[PDB]
């Protein structure tokens, strides 16, 4: 579960926070669905709504975020898009 | 008895386009070697 941050718009904090909160989710989940799921529940709690996390290891995207509300990194092979959109 | 009109506004926001993509692939071709450095028969003096 080594992190390697490949992009992000997002301060410092959060970014830490991100990847702490995905590695957790990691542990605790084996489904990417619920690994997803936890993710974007804890943001939407800390971080105001809405937020949308994708987990996987083979994707593309094309999506639209908020200024400073964007990070994409890996753990490992997973990879982790997590960004608030509305 | 003093009614006051008054308008309210409240602050934009300014969004970005961004992309993700997993791990990427590539091609690859070798063809192996048959080098034979083979002579038919020395004769040694060991």
């Amino acid at each position: 579960r080594k992190a390697v941050i490949k992009n992000a718009d997002m301060s410092e904090e959060m970014q830490q926070d991100s990847v702490e909160c995905a590695t957790q989710a990691l542990e605790k989940y084996n489904i990417e669905k619920d690994i997803a799921a936890h993710i974007k529940k804890e943001f939407d709690k800390k971080y105001n709504p809405t937020w949308h996390c994708i987990v996987g290891r083979n994707f593309g995207s094309y999506v639209t975020h908020e200024t400073k509300h964007f990070i994409y990194f890996y753990l490992g092979q997973v990879a982790i898009l997590l960004f608030k959109s509305g | 008895i003093r009614w006051e009109t008054k308008s309210c506004q409240t602050a934009s926001i300014a969004t970005a386009s961004a992309s993700a993509q997993a791990r990427n692939h590539v091609d690859a071709q070798v063809q192996t070697e048959a080098p034979v450095p083979v002579s038919v028969q020395p004769p040694s003096q060991y």
